[PDB]
């Protein structure tokens, strides 16, 4: 009565800040063509989050494989067509808004994201359906994802070992060296995430529950070896909520294929796409999310409950599943 | 190498119906959206109608909701307009323009060449032509306009020609004038003297409402 | 309900010369206009895509230009191909609303009209009904008066005039007027005066006829 906490805290409650899967993002529902499926709903930004296509050496932010093009030949990324949509620089995205007060005020990963969004007709805006974008920092160049999918694994499609030996399209997303400097948006990312999203790794700190007037500890945590920050990292992400389950599939992959070949944009948008049938799958920010990493002796200790306070603690560092892989604040 | 012809419309009767077919070719028409705008005679577009590639959502303005009605077949690549309880205010040319798609700078691209659509009560009256030819008075010189006077018709248009379509020069059809409910048009066509005596100087007027072909030969003034 | 004000109603140029079409919109559209050129009796065109991007085939003197509320596209070095109607459009928020439109017009070296008069037929005679025509034509400008004057005396009565759209070749006008009467009322008179009031003549032209010999 009371906790001197609680508004510094409010980017840690990710069931509210973010309310969407973190590995797996699929939180909102829409009608792409006659079906109806699940689309990236998630109001935080992801950090270090990228796409890898297993068996191939094809990045995930390389334009889809359209035509002629074999499948695995492309990546996810919106095709070229005018440089003035994808990609495109921040530059030419301050050029492009120019004369909008509103959102000339908006951060550089923000005004990505709304880019992204702004790509619908007059009449159908209402649809809540629009294309997730991908800010790279270090280019500082913002793409547009074409395929929303985030996981196309499991029976059907990516079991071990494969014997269509690498003309399958398996995908998972991850978090390593090659997406370091790279965040996955939603549609709904709000445009003051630099207030209510987790961004950086607390250094010389550690996650706790404030209890009765002193900032307490973790009463259950799952104890596993991290040896490092991004390792703890990547762990608690592959733990945290996650809306298309552990190996998920329902659609066919010629007739996908197909789609691809014959340029069709409703087969390409909504290819590899959970139904809006079925929100049971829907986390909505509920998980694993938060981890502590005991540096010093190399341990990684995640959690299902949401964290009320920090530690002051100098040999830890306490993250989340959105927050960077290598980005660090020692403040307290 | 994208097409977009439309078919349908004419005449009709308020409070009656009419289909308006436009068929598309040369593009991959399920990965467009479509839409169709009017024009009224002397007067700026309106959007009419919009129809997602799937066909799943429609959209209509106020001005023609709940009594028009668009639809397409991607599989047989064709769009329609469905156009019931029709109004005298809904007299317009009908265009199918390919609707855009986000991410994509195809809005309103390419249009159909267009369908006239006509609404209201009056009785599809055949024209009165009457040839104009020269005063009496002849101050003969290397010049001569003949004309065609073309006095109450319904509804507009009249299709006028000069000798079968052969001339094609000088020739100068006025806009029609709409008073006492029926069309009078002018077609004037300056062609020298030389040719009005050695040529039979024709004025072909045909109207496909009343369906009518009548043929007036101009010929000198007399008395 | 996004008012759309395409302003003028309608401009003339000469050949080289700069045109400003200035359409603007009540509430927030982004860069979602389109400029459309409409020829008489034809499909409308896109010009201005994205409320600057020129589109496919539109030459380098189309242009459009966004400040706040206004929007504007602008033809430079005017050619005889810029004679047509120009369409704004927003494409931002539902219903998708045009402008007025706004009509170009070309400047010419001026002309003065092929002045002709025409009696009635005696086929309309014979229906008891006498309709005079008064066609002058590939004049410029387009401010003409024609004038009835049945035995030098005054007729703002059963006339029916109709101007042609300019020419696309030679860009001039031609007008109609058609004095519609009776077979009774034309023959109680003689003298049918048709008096043209342009620019070129500052003394007016009046081509006539008598109704006496035929």
């Amino acid at each position: 009565m009371s906790n001197p906490w609680k508004a510094f805290m409010e980017k840690y409650d990710l069931e509210r800040a973010h309310n969407s899967g973190i590995r797996i993002d699929l939180g909102e529902d829409a009608e792409v063509g006659n079906s109806k499926y699940r689309i990236p709903a998630g109001k935080c930004p992801v950090f270090g989050k990228g796409i890898v296509i297993e068996n191939s050496k094809v990045s995930f932010l390389t334009p889809v494989a359209t035509g002629a093009q074999r499948l695995k030949e492309g990546g996810f990324a919106f095709p070229n067509a005018d440089d003035h949509i994808s990609p495109i620089t921040i530059a030419n995205l301050k050029e492009r808004y120019k004369e909008n007060a509103d959102l000339m005020k908006l951060n550089d990963i923000a005004l990505c994201k709304t880019h992204a969004a702004s790509f619908v007709i007059a009449e159908d805006q209402n649809t809540n359906y629009r294309h997730p974008a991908v800010y790279d920092e270090k280019e500082k160049t913002c793409y547009m994802l074409y395929l929303s999918a985030q996981e196309n694994m499991g029976p059907r499609y990516c079991s071990p070992d494969s014997q269509n030996k690498d003309a399958m399209f398996c995908f998972k997303p991850d978090k390593n060296e090659k997406f370091d400097n790279l965040v996955y948006l939603s549609k709904n990312v709000r445009n003051d995430w630099e207030n209510k999203c987790p961004r950086k790794n607390l250094g010389n700190a550690k996650f706790g529950l404030w209890v009765d007037g002193n900032c307490e500890e973790i009463p259950y945590v799952n104890e596993v070896e991290a040896r490092s920050l991004r390792e703890c990292n990547r762990i608690v992400f592959e733990a945290s909520a996650s809306d298309q389950p552990r190996q998920y599939e329902e659609t066919d992959y010629e007739k996908i294929q197909e789609g691809f070949r014959q340029n069709n944009r409703d087969m390409i948008k909504s290819a590899f796409l959970p139904v809006g049938a079925s929100d049971n799958f829907k986390s909505k920010g509920r998980g694993y999310n938060w981890a502590n990493f005991d540096s010093v002796n190399n341990k990684c200790y995640i959690f299902n409950t949401k964290p009320t306070c920090l530690i002051n603690d100098k040999n830890f560092f306490a993250t989340t599943a959105l927050s960077h892989p290598q980005e660090v604040d020692n403040e307290f | 190498e994208v097409q977009l012809v439309e078919s349908g419309g004419g005449l009709v009767q308020p409070g009656r119906s009419l289909k308006l077919s436009c068929a598309a070719s040369g593009f991959t028409f399920s990965n467009y959206y479509m839409a169709w705008v009017r024009q009224a005679p002397k007067k700026g577009l309106e959007w009419v109608a919009t129809i997602t590639t799937s066909g799943s959502r429609s959209y209509y303005p106020d001005s023609v909701k709940g009594r028009f009605t668009i639809s397409r077949d991607n599989s047989e690549s064709s769009l329609y307009l469905q156009m019931n309880s029709l109004e005298s205010e809904d007299t317009a040319t009908y265009y199918c323009a390919r609707r855009g798609y986000g991410g994509y700078s195809e809005d309103f691209d390419y249009w159909g060449q267009g369908v006239m659509v006509t609404v209201s009560s009056a009785e599809t009256t055949a024209p009165s032509v009457y040839p104009l030819a020269p005063g009496t008075a002849l101050k003969s010189n290397s010049m001569v306009t003949l004309g065609c006077l073309v006095k109450g018709y319904f509804p507009e248009p009249v299709t006028v020609t000069w000798n079968s379509g052969a001339l094609s020069s000088g020739v100068h059809t006025f806009p029609a004038v709409l008073q006492s409910g029926l069309y009078t048009l002018t077609s004037s066509v300056t062609v020298p003297s030389s040719t009005w005596s050695s040529q039979a100087v024709t004025c072909n007027v045909a109207h496909p409402a009343s369906s009518t072909k009548v043929d007036k030969k101009i010929v000198p003034r007399e008395c | 309900d996004i008012q759309m004000t395409q302003s003028p109603s309608s401009m003339s140029a000469s050949l080289g010369d700069r045109v400003t079409i200035t359409c603007q919109a009540s509430q927030d559209i982004g860069n979602n206009l389109i400029w459309f050129q409409q020829k008489p009796g034809k499909s409308p065109r896109r010009m201005i895509y994205y409320a600057t991007k020129l589109a496919n085939g539109v030459p380098s003197r189309f242009s459009g230009s966004r400040s706040g509320s206004d929007y504007s596209l602008t033809i430079i070095s005017l050619e005889s191909e810029d004679m047509a109607d120009y369409h704004c459009l927003q494409y931002k928020q539902f219903p998708l609303t045009f402008g007025s439109g706004t009509r170009l017009e070309i400047k010419r070296a001026d002309a003065a009209p092929t002045v002709s008069i025409f009696p009635p037929s005696t086929e309309q005679l014979a229906t008891g009904g006498a309709s005079v025509v008064c066609l002058m034509n590939n004049f410029y400008p387009r401010d003409i008066s024609v004038k009835w004057k049945i035995d030098g005396t005054e007729r703002r009565d059963g006339v029916l005039d109709s101007v042609t759209d300019q020419d696309s070749k030679d860009s001039t006008y031609s007008m109609s007027s058609t004095l519609s009467l009776t077979k009774a009322d034309y023959e109680s008179h003689n003298l049918y005066t048709c008096e043209v009031v342009h620019k070129t003549s500052s003394s007016p032209v009046v081509k006539s006829f008598n109704r006496n010999e035929c």
